RNA sequence: UUUUUUUUUUUUUUU
RNA sequence: UUUUUUUUUUUUUU
RNA sequence: UUUUUUUUUUUUUUUUUUUUUUUUUUUU
RNA sequence: UCCCUUGUUAUUGAACAAGAUUCAGUUAGGAACGAUAGUUCACCGUCAGAUGUAAUACGUGAGCUGGGUGUCUGGAGACAGUUUGUUCCCUAUCUAC
RNA sequence: GAGUCUAGCUUCAGUUGUUAUCUGAUUGGUAUUGCAUGCCCUGAGUACGUAAGGAAAAGGAAAGGUUAACCGCUAUUUAAACAAAAAA
RNA sequence: GGACUCCUUAACUUAAACUGAGGAGUCAAGUAGGUACAAACCGUACAAGGAUUAAUUAUGUCCAA
RNA sequence: ACAGGAUCAAAUCUUCCUUGAGCGACUCGACAGGCAAAAAAAAAAAAAAA
């Protein structure tokens, strides 16, 4: 475009063949690009733990016997959540 | 006219603890393929056909597919199109063999593809740029270029793609 | 041919809704003059050039006018058809104790 | 037709004898009768009451005007009419009126069809 | 095919030798020899479309109306629109309807154009063109149309091209603002085009740059109304204007979208073409209802400031 | 300094017909 | 140049009715009138096809009013003539002989040649 | 407000629609070289074309109905039911003057028509 | 209302029958015989 | 739960 | 799960 | 008689207007 | 989701009218001048077109210029116009006894 | 082999959003609206509200402004001034 | 009186390809290979010369290959 | 094209089948027209006969 140099980060969203609708939503955060999809983030709950997946590889022995999560959003009890970056 | 088109997911659940939150389709419930009710006889598939000709040595391979997913028949095509199964290939021409698709619309997309796909087509020196067309377009007024695109950007880039 | 283009458009349509009907389209999506960009080889040259002779070897082999007909039939694609290609088809049709005028071969 | 930077009388008999345009709703230049139109005083009588801008409509203009029927109007002079809660600050309007009024001021002249 | 000062004086000569004007009637009655017996009624439905017409522009005029306004109306003359061929699905694979307009001399007609003219019992024609239409409007072969297919007071959609004007520049075919005639003012300058890109960032020109070239010659759409029509003479007199040379070929439809919702709802009109009865009159001369309301009325306007 | 937005030169939307869209049509396999 | 120019320039342009000559209009006029009477006094003269097609337009109007035989007409003749000898053989030797003539008076002739001196039609 | 749903107003939008082209030949429809005779029979014809067209029983019917004479319009009003679902259905035989206008509707021919022509052999 | 009118070579009577066009030096296969091969 | 990663040159995600 | 769906909801927990 | 806005008319269609190209011809 | 025009109908200390914050599209139509020249800002007067932002080398100087807090006749890219054709300039001479 | 008119493709922005059951001879069965500046009129001095005060659904019209087209009318500029009688 | 990287560290906004120190590799003066696209990173039984041959390396094994 | 074919066989006016879709439609087969003179905003206007 008319801009000269860009972003990396943003650079890699330009190159990612969705409609606009999904373009604004993953830029702003609500979305994010994995593995050729587009998905919901991680959700991040109070007191339980997070998915193994995104925890380094000593912190997963302590993260595996804290409580876990087996139902649904309805269902779902925590005082606060929010997306895990 | 005035809001955005309405998604698959608005006419099923949402499970944002699973890979598969909702389930995609191009097309609606109530829109999807459907055979007559009337059928005059019953029919069978085959799979697949192939026909040989010693004399012109031009080879015919029909395929079924229904219910296949779209890159690997693709790759499969990609093959037979350029002839690496026989032992006397040679890469300066086309030593493959003629090959015929059918029920192209029954192909299925994991994920949310349906959804979430769009084509560019360049165009030379345009302000506006590149076309966008969403793929439930391309669905709708011509099945078998979800298929062909695929097949097209899969084959090496040389003056021999076009053959 | 230095560059022979060759393209798949988007054209106009309706398969929303559509139904499963066992009937044949129209006609083949692919109607193109298909034109090389390499020169053949000899096997290539021999096998695009046999057919001159293998017609009439066949046509005079053919004792039958089905057998005629399908002969006549199989090398519809081949250009270039002589006069005297007729003839001699025409000839092998009249001895063979006539035909069908009908007949769409 | 008219423009900004232009000096037109008033017909009404409150004292002002001429003023200079200041606004119009136009671009080209092209003022028509019946538009209204800011004025600024420029001379003013002995015994003159109107104010520095009063604010009136087009009465009067030297350029010719068609009308629906295929015919045209055309006047010596320019003057427009002091307009203060929707109606005129004066009693009687010099010289005759045209037609393509829709104002009802028009009523106070002598003659309409002159 | 003479000289110019030839020409130049047949020109000026030639409305000495203008043929005395015909005489027109009140009424007209039609007979069994002038009708397709072909032709019958058919009931519209939801998914029917008309025809179209050709014509030729004649040119301007004036003309009054029962209110006393008058308005200018463009006179057009359709020159024996006749059709020719008909196209079906199953046939040709589309449902349309061709038809003929002109007049040509047979000493530059090719012989097969001849042998189509043979086959249609028809003289031979200068323009040839096509109308889509529903199957159910699909009119018979050698039909004559006539101005009473469209019905006055009714919107209608023309089509026809502009005229030619050669090379102009960019000031004149634009109309560019410029340079002031003063003030320090290259000669160059006084009708340059300015800046036409961007610096480095922007090494191309974008497409459909406005630039000098040739000026007109392209085609153009409008909408008209209906005032008045002939059936002795076959014309029609269309409110607005028209794009073209006078003698020009314009096509001639209805209405279509906001035009048709708008204007073209409470209007009755013949679909399929004007169907006459034999032995019963009808007019020759059709003008346009007046409107409602008194044009001539100025009420008043409050102009009150706050 | 003072200087008016043209707005109207955005417009998208019923554009005439020129001989560059149509040469530009053309090119594309007409 | 190109031979290409001439075509792409001349596409929607009128034809002049009147041929444009060299100098001002009161030249022009000059011009014209001083080879109307050479022409009157010679019977045939050569010169470029442009130009014979041009001087016929007052050739015939100079004849089509010198036989009204009218003071209003006499004016106009009078109006176009230069030197007697013309008017002389205009009204003696050039009236008698159209008395029967409705017009058309002049002709030009092609001579299917270029000079060579200037590679210029010739008539 | 009386306002309907924004999807409400869009599917009303698209509800009525109408083109002028055919489109692509690799669809399944009424083209050139059309044959009634692959059908089983005239129902299913009947069926495949109006469904060619996207036209509606009710529509087809309403026409017929304000087309055909009074003598047939008559007997139209005799049957139990509907004479378009039970001709699709292959329970009615239609009519000479019916098939007339079925065809008129449906723009493609049903059945092989006759052909006035021919030369009289001495 | 109507309308209209193992063995030695199995696929080419199978498509003669069906389709209506005699295989002259053409053969033919499909899948289902993919494991007398294998 | 795992095999599928910045695979962020394109297609593809066929598990 | 129902064309219920511009920021409005029902049924069933799959 | 011509040109022009200083006059007049439209502000609709986009599977529309329009167009330089009939394609079962796989080695001119 | 950019000053106005859209989201009937629940975010509101929203009675109506006139208003404030936030979000959403298949991105639709629009937004007038002048005086003083203190390099631009608070403000001033008129039509009320109705609180009117950025990037693009100051966007733009082989297109033009002005009172200071140089010149160049367009060779290649791009863009805007235009192009008869199988033939109607020339030439194109088997097989072999 | 050749003339005409045309099918398909291409086209500013952009989308895939449409039809269970089926009036028994009882006047019959969705239908060309995507779109949107300001002011005025009917609805209305009505809903609302002690009072002052003062809405929407729809249509209709007069200015201003942009694009395109044209010469019937008006304004500016400008050109032309020639062959009816066969008694000619 | 030297350009990039590894460890330690002075200055700076724990900023900058800066400014300046201690000790190893590479380039400078290094070829071909890998890292998508332009010395510095990995590997090398690392380029006298010629030919249609065999090998555990960085690293790969759905398609372009 | 009513052109071909079957039948204890059709109202005047072909009961039914074949012609892949009667070569996309019509038509032509001494068919078609580049350049010159003249004319010429696009466009149109000339029968042959030195």
């Amino acid at each position: 475009g008319h801009k000269h140099s860009e972003s990396v980060l943003q650079q890699f969203y330009n190159r990612l063949p969705v409609r606009k609708r999904f373009l604004k939503a993953i830029r702003k955060g609500t979305l994010i690009w994995d593995k050729g999809q587009v998905k919901i983030p991680p959700i991040a709950m109070q007191g339980y733990g997070l998915p193994n997946k995104l925890v380094l590889p000593h912190q997963k022995e302590f993260n595996n016997k804290l409580p876990k999560f087996k139902g649904k959003i309805n269902q779902l009890k925590a005082t606060r959540i929010w997306f895990q970056d | 006219s005035q809001s955005y088109p309405k998604g698959s997911f608005h006419e099923g659940h949402i499970n944002p603890f699973a890979d598969v939150q909702w389930i995609s389709r191009p097309f609606m419930k109530r829109n999807m393929p459907r055979d007559h009710h009337p059928l005059a006889k019953q029919h069978t598939s085959l799979k697949a056909v192939t026909m040989l000709d010693e004399e012109s040595g031009n080879h015919w391979h029909v395929l079924d597919g229904k219910g296949r997913s779209v890159g690997g028949l693709a790759a499969q095509v990609v093959r037979l199109l350029q002839g690496k199964h026989r032992v006397d290939f040679t890469p300066r021409t086309a030593a493959g063999d003629s090959v015929i698709v059918v029920n192209a619309i029954h192909l299925k997309m994991a994920g949310h593809t349906w959804d979430t796909k769009v084509y560019k087509f360049d165009r030379k020196t345009h302000p506006a740029g590149p076309k966008i067309i969403t793929a439930k377009t391309i669905m709708a007024r011509n099945p078998a270029m979800i298929l062909n695109l695929a097949v097209k950007r899969m084959l090496p880039p040389n003056r021999l793609r076009p053959i | 041919f230095f560059y022979y283009r060759f393209h798949k458009r988007i054209g106009k349509g309706n398969f929303n809704r559509y139904l499963e009907f066992y009937q044949k389209p129209r006609g083949i999506e692919n109607t193109l003059r298909l034109r090389y960009n390499y020169t053949p080889t000899f096997t290539a040259k021999k096998r695009s050039e046999m057919w001159k002779v293998n017609l009439v070897k066949k046509i005079a082999h053919a004792t039958d006018a089905k057998q005629v007909l399908d002969v006549w039939t199989y090398y519809r694609h081949r250009r270039t058809k002589r006069p005297y290609h007729y003839l001699l088809a025409l000839q092998r049709l009249v001895e063979v104790g006539g035909c069908d005028p009908t007949d769409f071969r | 037709g008219l423009w900004r930077q232009s000096i037109v009388r008033c017909a009404d008999n409150t004292g002002v004898i001429k003023a200079c345009i200041i606004g119009i709703r136009n671009k080209y230049g092209t003022g028509k009768i019946g538009a209204r139109i800011r004025v600024s005083v420029r001379d003013k009588t002995p015994e003159c009451t109107a104010p520095k801008m009063p604010k009136g409509v087009i009465v009067r203009r030297r350029k010719e005007t068609r009308r629906k029927d295929g015919s045209y109007i055309k006047f010596d002079e320019n003057a427009f009419v002091i307009i203060q809660k929707n109606k005129a600050r004066g009693t009687k309007i010099k010289g005759p009126v045209p037609m393509e009024i829709r104002h009802n001021c028009k009523t106070l002249a002598r003659w309409i069809f002159a | 095919y003479d000289s110019r000062w030839v020409k130049r004086l047949d020109r000026l000569r030639e409305s000495k030798f203008y043929d005395p004007a015909p005489i027109i009637k009140e009424e007209e009655i039609l007979e069994a020899d002038k009708i397709h017996p072909l032709l019958k009624k058919v009931t519209p439905s939801w998914n029917s479309r008309r025809t179209g017409l050709l014509a030729y522009k004649i040119g301007m005029m004036s003309l009054w109306d029962g209110w006393g306004e008058r308005h200018a109306v463009t006179v057009c003359q359709v020159d024996r629109c006749v059709v020719m061929d008909q196209r079906t699905l199953d046939k040709d694979g589309y449902e349309a309807c061709v038809m003929g307009i002109g007049y040509k001399p047979i000493h530059k007609v090719t012989k097969p154009m001849l042998g189509v003219y043979i086959r249609s019992q028809i003289e031979p024609k200068s323009r040839i063109a096509e109308f889509k239409c529903s199957s159910d409007c699909l009119l018979p072969v050698g039909h004559e149309m006539s101005v009473r297919h469209f019905t006055p007071g009714q919107q209608v959609f023309v089509s026809g091209w502009s005229k030619d004007k050669g090379y102009l520049g960019v000031k004149k075919r634009w109309g560019f603002a410029g340079q002031n005639a003063s003030h320090g003012v290259e000669a160059k300058a006084h009708s340059s085009p300015g800046s036409i890109g961007q610096s480095k960032t922007v090494n191309v020109v974008w497409r459909f740059k406005k630039m000098a070239g040739h000026a007109g010659g392209d085609p153009r759409v409008v909408n008209c109304k209906v005032f008045r029509i002939e059936a002795q003479r076959n014309l029609i007199f269309l409110k607005g204007c028209v794009p073209g040379y006078k003698g020009s070929l314009i096509k001639i439809s209805d209405a279509r979208g906001k035009t048709h919702h708008r204007h073209n709802r409470h209007i009755p009109l013949h679909f399929p073409t004007f169907v006459p009865e034999p032995g019963v009159s009808y007019p020759v001369t059709l003008e346009c209802p007046d409107a409602e309301q008194d044009p001539f009325l100025y009420p008043e306007i409050a102009i009150a400031d706050k | 300094r003072w200087r008016p937005k043209k707005s109207y030169k955005k417009r998208t939307m019923g554009l005439p017909s020129t001989k560059a869209r149509r040469r530009w049509a053309q090119m594309r396999r007409g | 140049g190109w031979s290409k120019v001439v075509n792409f320039l001349n596409k929607g342009v009128q034809r002049r009715p009147h041929r444009r000559l060299p100098g001002q209009p009161h030249h022009q006029w000059n011009m014209l009138k001083t080879q109307l009477d050479q022409l009157v006094r010679s019977d045939r003269l050569e010169l470029t096809l442009p130009r014979a097609h041009e001087l016929q337009q007052y050739a015939e109007e100079l004849v089509h009013f010198a036989k009204q035989n009218t003071p209003e007409s006499s004016l106009i003749v009078e109006s176009m003539i230069f030197t007697p000898a013309a008017r002389r053989k205009l009204f003696h030797e050039l009236c008698p002989l159209y008395a029967n003539r409705p017009f058309f008076y002049t002709r030009v002739v092609n001579q299917h040649r270029l000079r060579m001196r200037d590679a210029a039609p010739m008539a | 407000g009386v306002l309907r749903s924004l999807y409400s107003r869009v599917s009303q939008r698209v509800w009525s629609t109408l083109h002028f082209r055919v489109g692509s030949r690799g669809q399944v429809r009424t083209n050139k070289g059309f044959k009634p005779t692959a059908f089983p029979h005239l129902g299913a014809a009947l069926f495949f074309a109006r469904m060619s067209k996207g036209l509606t029983r009710d529509s087809v019917e309403k026409f017929v109905r304000l087309n055909v004479s009074e003598a047939q319009r008559q007997e139209i009003k005799n049957w139990p039911g509907s004479v378009v679902r039970c001709i699709e259905n292959g329970a009615c035989i239609p009519s000479r003057e019916l098939q007339s206008r079925l065809e008129q509707v449906v723009g493609v021919p049903l059945t092989r028509r006759k052909k006035r022509a021919g030369n009289r052999r001495l | 209302l109507l309308l209209g009118p193992r063995r030695r070579l199995e696929e080419k009577l199978r498509i003669a029958e069906e389709e209506g066009w005699d295989l002259l030096h053409r053969r033919v296969a499909s899948l289902r015989q993919l494991k007398g091969w294998l």
